[PDB]
């Protein structure tokens, strides 16, 4: 439900995907990993994976 | 480019 800045970091937990966001407008202490399936950024994933 | 917080 909330717009997405970037993808800091990457992680599996519990066997899914997890990636570590910073949210727009938010601060860095609001930084939340969220399951792969929670995100609707197609494009921050692919720039994401291909760049890492 | 949104997501759901859990």
């Amino acid at each position: 439900e909330y717009a997405v800045e970037k993808i800091i970091d990457r992680r599996v937990r519990k066997g899914m995907v997890e990636y570590y966001l910073k949210w727009k407008g938010y601060p860095e202490t609001e930084n939340t990993w969220e399951p792969e399936n929670n995100l609707d950024c197609q494009d921050l994933i692919q720039q994401y994976e291909a760049s890492r | 480019q949104t997501a759901r917080k859990s």
